């Protein structure tokens, strides 16, 4: 089982740091955690998504690979992966005790709350993903690398540098698999199971964008950065 | 369109 080469240890350092610097209340999200009590539950939800989107943008900008792409590609990739990454970041903070996910590193929500907030079935998918990820014990590095894989999706429509984005994805997937080899998780077939979690996150991304098209509720009720990334 | 994304992206 090959382990990370020197240059992959370097890329792992870079992508882990980008994640840790833009991940809300890193490793102090549970003690600093409040709970919440209809286009009013949606209201409470839309006033808090803007900083979650802002952090994803911030994460991408700390990837030199991302910064080398032309702005029109950068916009398209962020539109594609933004809800996938906020969803992963929320799912890795599933608390089995309270049965909550954590948004913006301080707000605990239940399945029912997120659903009433307008996510519909996507709420059930994010919670099932969180429950199945408790036994995966993903560290900052594995989360950062999943995020980089989702960001560098060559298949988003209207991209100019399809080939280059594909090569970045391949570099991240190889380093990630090598790191996974090194970490020797106590879960059979770990890497195949992780590729299936990527697929789950991509379905969350495509269902999220689908649901947005269906919730024309006046658009002005929704924050601008949230109607841009759909 | 994507006027705010473009703002946050350039810096
Ligand atoms: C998985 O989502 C989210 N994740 C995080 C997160 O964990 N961030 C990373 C980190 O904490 O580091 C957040 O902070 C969020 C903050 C607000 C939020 O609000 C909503 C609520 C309902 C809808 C319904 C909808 C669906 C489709 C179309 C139109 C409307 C939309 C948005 C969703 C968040």
């Amino acid at each position: 089982k090959p382990e990370p080469t020197d240059e992959e240890w370097e890329l792992i350092k870079t992508v882990t740091e980008a994640h840790v610097a833009t991940n809300a209340q890193g490793s102090h999200w549970k003690q600093k955690r409040k709970f919440l009590p209809d286009l009013e539950a949606f209201s409470h939800f839309t006033k808090i998504i803007t900083p979650a989107i802002t952090r994803v943008v911030d994460f991408a900008k700390k990837l030199p690979m991302f910064c080398e792409l032309p702005c029109e590609d950068q916009i398209i990739l962020l539109k594609g992966c933004c809800m996938e990454i906020m969803s992963l970041r929320a799912a890795v903070r599933y608390d089995p005790e309270s049965e909550t996910l954590t948004l913006n590193g301080e707000m605990a929500v239940t399945r029912g709350q997120l659903k009433n907030g307008g996510l519909g079935v996507v709420s059930d998918a994010i919670f099932d993903l969180g429950m199945s990820l408790s036994s995966f014990n993903l560290d900052d590095t594995e989360v950062a690398l999943l995020q980089a894989v989702l960001l560098m999706s060559s298949d988003r429509p209207g991209l100019a540098c399809v080939e280059r984005i594909e090569k970045y994805q391949d570099s991240f997937l190889l380093a990630f698999e090598h790191y996974i080899n090194y970490r020797k998780h106590h879960v059979t077939h770990f890497w195949p199971k992780l590729l299936m979690k990527v697929t789950d996150l991509r379905m969350i991304g495509a269902c999220h964008a689908s649901r947005f098209l269906h919730m024309k509720c006046p658009t002005e009720l929704f924050p601008p950065l949230f109607l841009e990334v759909f | 369109e994507n006027a705010l994304l473009r703002y946050l992206l350039d810096k």
